[PDB]
């Protein structure tokens, strides 16, 4: 459920810290999919003989 | 030979050619992607005098060469250059002026954090200010755009 | 694990006990009659001195220790180009006065 | 000292402080190219000002 990425609901929009915790989850999945297609990237430009 | 030696003087030009335009290009720094009488008379006058040709010089260099990506796919020198020498020695002067000697850059960035962590996005206004859920919005379409490129 | 000559992997590994290198026991077998001693080290080798003997933890956490250090040397050389960027910037804010009071002069 | 939890505590705390640190590149890299546009903007302003000299100068001796 936090993996969907999502930002503070109805009873927690108003208060900032939820936007804190969204900081949080937001940048950390931006950085997840960053490095993820940095991964990617890597192999399929190198990993074939490795396989 | 004398064909090279024609050659030694326009590489010289090429030299100093690819030495001519701002050093903010030339370390490749990020350029706003879109251009789109007592003392203090003098002061702010001539402060909004350098933010208008700041702008002049900044769509000048739009007008040279924008961007080579896949979206797309006067004076002379030395003039400035005695300008930027009166700059760093007067840059001295109020250096030794208003005091701040011994203290370290570092806790200058430590100000500088400090301040600009406070400094908020109004969109509203278009402005910063001493808004959030626009931020994270963006951070998530560039988490959407991301996604589908690992994805494919 | 592969041969410490080859560069592929062993189908029969046999392990030298002086130098502890990896090697296929026919080719340590050859070398060694041409040469009786070691490939890699030089010392003298003989034909009895070798014993015939990615989704697991282990390598997976050796994955995530190398992901974690990676992900923070990048960010490490990423402080230090960060902290490279506000001195010459914390400088340029310093040298933004002459601008100002020069022009001030002129 | 570790979690009782063990493995279904073990992960989520795994996960909270991998992403802890997944985000503390996020916001570092963040500030990082902020400060790079504002030191580009700061170049640019040192030579705008060389060039307002340049001019001043000029209609100096003029």
């Amino acid at each position: 459920v936090r993996y969907r990425l999502e930002p503070p609901p109805q009873a927690r929009r108003g208060d900032v810290g939820a936007w804190k915790s969204s900081l949080d989850n937001a940048a950390a999945q931006l950085e997840h999919q960053h490095l993820r297609i940095l991964n990617q990237e890597l192999l399929l430009k190198y990993g074939d003989k490795a396989w | 030979d004398v064909r090279a030696r024609k050659a030694r003087e326009e590489a010289e030009r090429r030299r100093i050619e690819e030495l001519k335009k701002s050093k903010a290009l030339q370390r490749q720094l990020p350029r706003p992607l879109n251009l789109d009488a007592s003392a203090e008379q003098l002061r702010d006058r001539a402060e909004e005098l350098v933010a208008a040709e700041m702008r002049g010089l900044l769509q000048h260099d739009a007008a040279k060469y924008p961007v080579k990506d896949g979206r797309d796919a006067e004076f002379e020198l030395e003039a400035l250059q005695s300008a930027a020498e009166l700059v760093d020695r007067e840059v001295a002067y109020l250096r030794s002026a208003w005091d701040h000697a011994k203290l370290s850059p570092d806790d200058y960035s430590e100000v500088w954090m400090s301040v600009h962590r406070d400094l908020i996005y109004l969109p509203s206004r278009q402005r910063y200010e001493r808004s959030l859920k626009s931020e994270f919005d963006n951070v998530r379409a560039d988490m959407e755009r991301e996604a589908k490129k690992a994805a494919k | 694990m592969f041969c410490s000559i080859s560069g592929t992997v062993p189908e029969q590994g046999v392990v030298s006990t002086k130098s502890g290198h990896l090697f296929e026991k026919s080719l340590i077998e050859k070398y060694v009659r041409e040469t009786g001693k070691c490939p890699v080290t030089g010392e003298p080798l003989s034909t009895e001195d070798l014993l015939p003997l990615a989704t697991s933890i282990p390598g997976l956490l050796s994955l995530f220790h190398d992901e974690w250090d990676a992900n923070m040397l990048e960010l490490h050389n990423t402080r230090t180009q960060l902290h490279q960027t506000r001195q010459e910037l914390s400088h340029a804010l310093y040298q933004h006065d002459a601008a100002t009071r020069v022009i001030a002069r002129l």
